[PDB]
């Protein structure tokens, strides 16, 4: 079975990053490991195009993955990333097409929510960012402290609202003291329908 | 966005054994700009070569020219070895006299 | 005078110095010829090759060195800020220049890229920077933090560029109107099963515009798989490949066109 | 394939409700539809024990479900609800055991969060309940207005926090006016480790 | 006097009246005999059958009617509030009573259920209600909303109950110490392939305690699959089933024990 | 929590055809308390029967006694029909003389 995953939105957005289209097949079998990956972009076959399958030996079977690296521009201009897996134990070339959305994007609403007073009775508090009314579900939220990365956050999966939009919450747990000292916190949201695929909203005491 | 280099070796004037000339390796189409480049004689590095200023093209990929004075013979092999991230093992390209 | 031929600047900066690269460096071009070089380690704008005999006003080179030192600053700074907010290593590039309109004014160019992709532009007639990505904000905001930057960028593009270009067409006429014609050679070698490959090669010419046409029994036959490259001294080198049936070689000729030639030049095997 | 689902926690909690253990098999086949469901509770077979399979005709195959009704007491005292599916196209009796957790429960933290000021620029606002640090993931949140059911809410799936706990958010969208008129809202959380399996926390202007 | 034999009350309320049920109703019991009935439609506590000849003080029945009217109120109200907060239909029940300690004081009982499951208790020596479910709060909180409720509940259980029980043992001695012995019959009928089933049946007795023993050739053989049920007039009815091999019937006898009999009673087919 | 009723039919005194007696149907073990109960003679409802007060047991399930005066014969069939939610179709239970 051949699954085909997109590049991470951050990684197609940022020229400093590198976008990859990952073709994950789980099976293939022994006696027939000879899965010829075929990578097409729009129409054209890319040979390698720096395609890189690295073999794994799992379960009772093999887990084989090839990673096609994408031009930021192409995916943003939505080309079709067609993965094809061959073999002989396999009567037909397993074909898989991805590209982005194609649209109609909805811009996320980023409001930052302070801890509750009842929670200042705890000596760790929680910082909340509500990101709502986006489309597609393809988003990326992160947190910062003062100006620098906070690793201490948990983001909920996008869940579909009554609207026909998606929403999420992201919860930064900081120290009660760290909040009370009027220290600046911030949630930094990345989605297609944002100003430069990027926005940021600040929580300060 | 990474891009593997294109490598092309050639000479200034029409070649003739035993006659002084200049060897040229033109490395282009690459990204990032961090690259290693050497001129080889029989698989071993030639000392003291020259290079032009590093530039780039309308599509952003980089290009540059390594060169030196040489006299072609019938037995001596000349090449251009290049190391870059996109390359797991370096690439060696041999000089073709009809170019 | 070759009215309007482009004057263009190539600019770059990088965080990784493991292969001995300078932190910032620039090259400048008049059409296809490079007339200037500059890096942060020397901090001087020097003319390239032939451009050293050009009669210029006493202050010509001091002024180019000044503009370039400004750019160097804006670029090296953009990298440190990116390094602070995002893990990784970065490569920053720019393309800036102009071309003359018939009434002699400017038609400019100004674009930027980050890690291999275009992420920003700058319109000199408005003074603003644009983009569409999270790093556009980080960089554009950093550069706005001193209004003069924008003002000096609009002047380099709409005033200095056209005056430099206009002075070059005149003082540097011999350089721009040179047509060193190509030296030609045609050869044949073995190909894939039952085939042969002909290679027509052109040595030491200027300008870079040249046309190839292969002929079978005196009749146009295609132009072959062609390519060009720099020659190390101001002139260029090119070549075209054609696959023919084995034994069929002596039927072909190679013919080239070039501004340095009075009429086309037919070449023989 | 035989899946076996629990009763809804609310339904095992409330004597006014009726708990059901649902055995959902998807396949069975034609020529062999004869899937004898077997229902065991702790050790003992319950015959029917008001077991009720109702046939569905799907896909290209059959979707068969039998619903064993449970005594509140028994499930709360954690008996094993063992579903077994027979047939002849099926070489072996497909066995499935459920019961509850067995433990170690963690009591949820229910804080109610007001709309942001930036959101009072909208003329619909959102009311948020953060429910954190529970275990197991088996919870049920609901909303009320003044004292009566609000149907206008969306609850996110329990997602596992750094803690080794679960958390969720639930978002009540009300009218800006409806909030501004100092009207009482409330989130009513039901989980095993709560006072009577039930708690409630109020949002008022 | 039969010291301490339980006095117990059965209470219920429902929302669905499609089968003609009253909204609230109660029954009261002395050991196994029911001495009282009451429903919201008559609002009177009346004695059951034999209990009408008991010599009681002039105010006996007026006082039972009062306590029951109180309970009726607390129960009917609990349903409306549940109906307001949760969709559905409800059934509410309670079990309240006592038994005498040797020094003559009370050992009480008080438990509650909602839609078939126990959800609440009440300790009379502390005056508090307990539970573990969301509806416990809804109901318990509603009942606390007037402190006297709790106080009058502790008194019904720790004072009135034991005084009633103590007056019943005396004034109602003939009723409690009656032993109407059972009338017996033993019969045989066809069973499953090759088997027979014997049925020993006992008519019109009081008290309900009776022991069955089957005998094969004068020797104890088991007690069979037995059951009991009410008889419509104060006495009871019981029966036990035994499976034997076909043709084997005449070897069995049935024997019963009962407080109304001087010694066991052997029965014949 | 729902519970189907248990149904048991029997007589007061030892039965004898042509001799006046009382028929008893004892319905127990049920939940909810909403239930329909009738005494049948040859499958058709008998008019004007009696019932005891509705009560319940230590496990909370309900119980009650329907009854009436009757004279058994050799041909007449007596039963007890009961309707309750747990029952898709009503249940009819016939009187067994050895009970
Ligand atoms: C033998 O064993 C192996 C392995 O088993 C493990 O466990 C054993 C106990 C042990 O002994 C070992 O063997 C081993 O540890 C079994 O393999 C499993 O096989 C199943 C299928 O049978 C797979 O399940 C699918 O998973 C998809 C999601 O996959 C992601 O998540 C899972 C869970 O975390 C990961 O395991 C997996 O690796 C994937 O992670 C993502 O990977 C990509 C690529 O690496 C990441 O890419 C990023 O790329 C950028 C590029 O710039 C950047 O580089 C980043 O750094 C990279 O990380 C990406 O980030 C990862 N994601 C995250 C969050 O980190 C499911 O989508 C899939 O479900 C779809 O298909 C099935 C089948 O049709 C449907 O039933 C299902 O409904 C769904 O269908 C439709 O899919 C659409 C797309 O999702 C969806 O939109 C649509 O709504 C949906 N339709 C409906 C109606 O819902 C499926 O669940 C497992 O992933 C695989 N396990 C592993 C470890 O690989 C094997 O089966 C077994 N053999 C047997 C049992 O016979
Ligand atoms: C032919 O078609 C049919 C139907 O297809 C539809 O679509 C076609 C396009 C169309 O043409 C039609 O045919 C049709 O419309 C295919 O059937 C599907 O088959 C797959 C499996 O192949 C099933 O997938 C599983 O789903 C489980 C979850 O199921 C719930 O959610 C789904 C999605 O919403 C529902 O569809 C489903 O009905 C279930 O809902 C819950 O149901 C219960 C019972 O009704 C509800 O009960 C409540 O009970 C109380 C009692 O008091 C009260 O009465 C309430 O009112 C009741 O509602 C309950 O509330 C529902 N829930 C909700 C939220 O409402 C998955 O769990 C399951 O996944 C597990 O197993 C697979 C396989 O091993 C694993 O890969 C997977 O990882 C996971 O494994 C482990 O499971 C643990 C338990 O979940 C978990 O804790 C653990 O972490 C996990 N392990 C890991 C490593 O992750 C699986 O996904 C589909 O449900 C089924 N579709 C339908 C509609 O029934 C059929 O396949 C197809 N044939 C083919 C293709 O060949
Ligand atoms: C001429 O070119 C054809 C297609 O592309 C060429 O080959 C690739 C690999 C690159 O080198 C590209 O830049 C070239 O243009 C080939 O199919 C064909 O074989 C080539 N023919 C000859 C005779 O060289
Ligand atoms: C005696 O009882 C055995 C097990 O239980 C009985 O039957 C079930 C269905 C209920 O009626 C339960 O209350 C009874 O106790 C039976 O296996 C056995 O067959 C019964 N024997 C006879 C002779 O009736
Ligand atoms: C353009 O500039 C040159 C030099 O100043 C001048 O000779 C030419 O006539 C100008 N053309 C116009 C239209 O101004
Ligand atoms: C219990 O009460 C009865 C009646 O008042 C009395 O005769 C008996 O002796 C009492 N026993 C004790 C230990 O008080």
């Amino acid at each position: 079975s051949v699954f085909l995953f997109p590049p991470k939105p951050k990684d197609t957005l940022m020229i400093s990053r590198t976008p990859e289209v990952t073709c994950v097949v789980v099976d293939v079998s022994h006696e027939d490991p000879q899965v010829k990956f075929n990578w097409y972009v729009d129409g054209v076959q890319v040979h390698n195009a720096k395609t890189k399958p690295r073999e794994q030996q799992y379960n009772s079977t093999y887990r084989v993955v090839s990673v096609l690296t994408v031009l930021h521009q192409n995916w943003l201009d939505g080309k079709e990333y067609k993965c094809k897996v061959s073999n002989k134990a396999l009567p037909a070339p397993i074909e898989k097409t991805i590209s982005k959305a194609k649209g109609q994007p909805r811009e996320p609403q980023v409001y930052t929510l302070p801890p509750s007073r009842e929670e200042m009775t705890k000596n760790q508090v929680s910082l909340t960012c509500l990101v709502k009314g986006f489309y597609p579900s393809d988003i990326a939220v992160e947190w910062e402290s003062n100006g620098q990365p906070e690793n201490n956050y948990k983001t909920t999966p996008p869940v579909l609202d009554s609207d026909g939009s998606f929403f999420l919450y992201s919860k930064l747990t900081v120290d009660k003291s760290r909040w009370q000292q009027g220290n600046v916190f911030s949630c930094s949201v990345m989605h297609e329908a944002l100003h430069n695929h990027y926005t940021q909203k600040s929580l300060s005491l | 966005i990474q891009k593997t280099p294109q490598i092309q070796v050639y000479s200034r004037h029409p070649p003739e054994n035993g006659k002084p000339n200049f060897l040229n390796c033109y490395v282009s189409q690459f990204h990032p700009p961090q690259i290693e480049i050497e001129l080889l004689k029989n698989g071993k590095k030639i000392p003291n070569i020259e290079m032009s200023d590093l530039s780039f093209s309308k599509d952003w990929s980089f290009y540059i020219l390594a060169h030196t004075e040489f006299t072609p013979t019938e037995t001596d092999v000349y090449a251009c070895r290049v190391k870059h991230v996109t390359l797991k093992e370096p690439k060696t390209v041999t000089w073709d006299r009809d170019m | 005078a070759e009215p309007r031929l482009p004057l263009m600047y190539h600019l770059a900066a990088v965080s990784d110095l493991s292969t001995g690269l300078p932190s910032f460096w620039a090259t400048g071009w008049l059409g296809a010829q490079q007339y200037l070089t500059y890096n942060n380690l020397r901090q001087e704008a020097d003319p390239c090759g032939a451009w050293i005999w050009e009669n210029q006003v006493s202050w010509y080179w001091e002024k180019e060195t000044t503009d370039l030192k400004s750019k160097e600053q804006l670029f090296l700074e953009a990298i440190r800020t990116l390094e602070n907010q995002i893990n990784g290593t970065f490569t920053l590039q720019g393309l800036l220049g102009c071309e003359l309109a018939p009434d002699n004014s400017s038609l400019p160019t100004a674009v930027f890229a980050l890690n291999g992709e275009e992420f920003m532009r700058f319109n000199p007639r408005t003074g603003n920077w644009s983009g569409e990505w999270p790093e556009t904000d980080i960089v554009g905001n950093l550069w706005m933090k001193q209004p003069e930057a924008a003002r000096k960028e609009s002047e380099f593009l709409l005033t200095s560029c056209p005056e430099r270009l206009l002075g070059h067409l005149e003082r540097g006429r011999q350089n721009l109107e040179w047509k060193e014609p190509p030296s030609m050679r045609l050869k044949a070698r073995p190909g894939n099963s039952g085939s042969s490959v002909l290679t027509c090669a052109a040595f030491s010419f200027y300008p870079p515009e040249l046309k190839f046409r292969f002929l079978r029994n005196g009749l146009a036959s295609g132009s072959g798989n062609c390519s060009t490259g720099p020659n190390g001294d101001g002139s260029f080198h090119a070549w075209s490949l054609l696959e023919v049936k084995r034994g069929d070689e002596h039927h072909y000729q190679c013919q080239v066109e070039h501004e340095g030639l009075a009429q086309p030049l037919t070449v023989d095997l």
